[PDB]
């Protein structure tokens, strides 16, 4: 979440979504969501490679419990991150995004 | 012919609420109901 | 995304100088170009502009005036394509009840404007409203249009950077009426930036170009974190939370001249700075609601801890017994000379605000049990029966006070 | 193919025009001949303009006019030689009544001309009428070619451009009768666009010549894509399907001088303008019946589909409440400057025109009381007897705003 700006509209966008309950999310639509928001925030301006690696998972309730970006890496790279720094940074991930619901919750009461 | 014309709307109509349904249960294939 | 509403003389120039402060600091050329230096920019401009297929940018905002002669001058200006001019509007042909009255005769073409300009834009977040509450144009005219517009757009945000009346001297002489009667509309519709000639030329001290050149500069400072998105404080409404009628402050109000003192500034001497009443802009133990300060610079978050703590235990300031600040951060165009090490701005809520009513009700109630100058607000519809408008805007302003 | 009457005055010029417009768009030279740059031009040319041996293109256009002024001056123009001088005729020596009887009279060579250029056409679709409803010849000779043809060629398209009088200003002051007598006969035989001069002119300011340029704009931007072939929408009658009296409104309608805003032009706020009353350029919860907006330039169709869910949903137009709109999209000729982004032509059916014929027959009503001015007609002999034609007329009228 160091972006900020990007996050910001992505939290914007899946609100109508994730408020129904997990049994009628399917990926297939959540991902023209996401290229909608790295479309209109200031991530436009970015390397293509790195752009074709972002993407969504589903984790296996409601939307705000089984949503969390993946960001896949495979071949030489993968040495450096080998499988357990992204099984921790989607373990930090959760955390990240509950104190962001948390927060635009509060802003919205506000 | 007065009395066919009606017979048809009732026929289409009903088709054509299957195609509307059919197109919606889906993951494009759901741009097509704005159509 | 945000509009812009300037109306009145005094909100015509805060325009100006506000788009003109804007342009400089996103590097972009009077004629409405990028320069080659920028073409790479990070910076985002939706927030405030919008670009066109020839390149150029228009600022979202619309020009509304009773006269023709300001915004003339301003189409004269080196700035003058940089604007829309089917944005601007300009009445064909100083009173509040007078505005108001064209208010209500002009409602169609504004809001075709403002329908306009709305739907260029996705995410549009809320309304900034630059104004004079004294004079008859902004007014009864920014009256007509919050009123107006709280009614269209229920989900939209209303900022506004209201400008008092001086009270040591002496402009308006039906200013008492006017002013009421806005911070009436104010309190009934206004979402949430009090402004005062007295204490911004006594700081200015100790023309209208500087003073609005430094009104432009609390406005750009304050939306800057917008403009320049980072991690915390992402939206306006972020703003909003965080702290809700306000005051403002700004430590590097330097002439051009005045860099001479390159004086070693750290981040805990400027929010110490931004505390006085003495920068406070804005001329019974009365204490703050709220305070908020946004740092420009190199910052490191334990310096700004530990002028937390220090100004903490020196309890130079007092806050509500019955309720439990915030210290944002934010980064300087890479355009704009860093004359300062780090730059702070605060706004606040604080309860001596109230003081301001007080003065304007002593004034209102010193001329309402004599009957001065009622004659041309008879002349109107809306006090040709009686002015029970009148009352109803002074009791609604002393509940607002007796709520303070 | 097709091929265009056009008659009276105004119908004289909004040839000229038209056909200026069409080859300036088609790279035709004033005198026919086929410029160097286009000279492996892809567009369309037969729809218009058939080629002759000597390599230039001719009209399918023919002029009629009781008067040879104005078709004299048009022969002094630079663009005098273009034309068919076997196809122009003119009368050898301001009455609805006389229109007609000359148009008995002068039958058999009239339709001479019209059966020679129709030979000359392997799939003509259908016919172009351009007239003025009020003055004597436009009206009168427009009914009489109107029944004669339809009676002729009981296979072929009926188009017309029919120019309505002005009524705020109060031209013709025999005028109720030849519109109410010419709104019969397009009842009875026209297939299919209303014109006014009121708005018309209204819109020009917020001569005849930059009327008539505006007029000519709406029809080639209306007959684009059968000029230029694309996927759909690849026939006049297509057009007529998907709407079947008309108002039209074009987005780009920009002076020469106003190219100076480069406004950044989407396809949403283009469709979204040719919605408003006021660019609708004519002048009981009345909707619409049909509206079809084409596109000229680069388009993204997920764009025309959001903007259309997006006006959908606000619901910024009402339909009939017992029946169940169309966006097609065209490319720009290649030589004209595209000084606009994308722009946006949008015809429409909709209940509110009614009113017109209801000020009409106001006006029809407001005279038939008293016989003014008919000691003229009585000389013709259609009126030599009685007038139960303009009382079939108006009950004519009656029962179609009853429909509506």
């Amino acid at each position: 979440l160091g972006q900020g700006d990007f996050i910001r509209h992505l939290m914007d966008l899946l609100k109508p979504e994730l408020v129904r309950p997990a049994t009628t999310l399917y990926q297939h639509n959540l991902t023209g969501i996401l290229e909608t928001a790295v479309r209109a925030t200031n991530a436009q301006f970015d390397s293509p490679e790195i752009l074709r690696r972002l993407d969504v998972r589903l984790l296996e309730d409601t939307g705000w419990d089984v949503f969390s970006l993946d960001y896949h890496v495979d071949g030489p790279i993968a040495t450096v991150f080998t499988r357990e720094c992204m099984s921790h940074y989607l373990r930090v991930f959760n955390f990240l995004w509950r104190a962001k619901r948390m927060e635009y919750i509060l802003t919205d009461i506000r | 012919f007065e009395a066919t014309i009606n017979k048809f709307d009732k026929n289409f109509s009903a088709h054509l609420l299957d195609l509307l349904a059919r197109l919606s249960i889906y993951s494009g294939m759901a741009s097509v109901i704005s159509r | 995304e945000i509009i812009t509403l300037q109306l009145g003389q005094c909100g015509n120039q805060i325009g100006f100088e506000f788009w003109k402060q804007l342009c400089a600091e996103h590097g972009i050329s009077p004629e409405g170009i990028v320069e080659e230096f920028a073409t790479e920019g990070t910076d985002r401009k939706d927030v405030f502009f919008y670009q066109a297929d020839d390149e150029h940018y228009i600022p979202r905002a619309v020009l509304l005036d009773l006269e023709p002669r300001v915004i003339h001058s301003i189409l004269n200006s080196p700035y003058a394509k940089l604007y829309n001019p089917e944005n601007i509007y300009l009445s064909e042909h100083n009173n509040w009840a007078s505005g108001f009255s064209q208010g209500e005769k002009i409602h169609e073409d504004i809001f075709d404007i403002i329908d306009r300009e709305a739907d260029g834009s996705d995410s549009l977040e809320g309304f900034v409203l630059c104004h004079s509450i004294a004079g008859g144009t902004g007014s009864g005219l920014g009256s007509y249009l919050l009123e107006r517009l709280n009614d269209r757009y229920p989900k939209k945000l209303v900022q506004t950077y209201s400008v008092f009346p001086n009270q040591d001297e002496m402009d308006v002489v039906v200013q008492p009426y006017n002013s009421l009667l806005t911070l009436k509309r104010l309190t009934q519709n206004a979402d949430c930036v009090v402004l005062d000639n007295t204490a911004l030329n006594r700081i200015a001290t100790d023309s209208f170009s500087q003073i609005n050149q430094l009104v432009s500069t609390i406005m750009s400072a304050s939306t800057t974190t917008l403009r320049y998105p980072g991690y915390m404080n992402n939206d306006l409404i972020g703003l909003i939370a965080s702290l809700i009628f306000l005051m403002t402050g700004y430590t590097p109000l330097t002439t051009d001249q005045s860099v001479a003192s390159v004086r070693k500034t750290t981040v805990l001497d400027v929010m110490r700075r931004l505390l006085q009443p003495k920068n406070v802009m804005v001329s019974t133990n009365h204490c703050y609601i709220a305070i908020l300060n946004i740092i420009q610079g190199e910052v490191d978050p334990t310096q700004v801890h530990k002028s937390l703590q220090r100004i903490r235990e020196r309890k130079l300031a007092n806050f509500i017994p019955w309720g439990p600040i915030q210290v944002a951060l934010s980064r300087k165009s890479p355009y704009l000379p860093s004359a300062h090490r780090v730059s702070g701005l605060m706004m606040a809520n604080h309860t001596s605000i109230s003081s301001l009513f007080e003065r304007t009700c002593r004034q209102y109630d010193k001329l309402r049990k004599r009957e001065a100058f009622l004659e041309q607000f008879r002349k109107e519809d809306m006090f040709k029966d009686n002015f029970d408008e009148m009352d109803t805007s002074r009791e609604i302003v002393q509940q607002l006070i007796d709520e303070y």
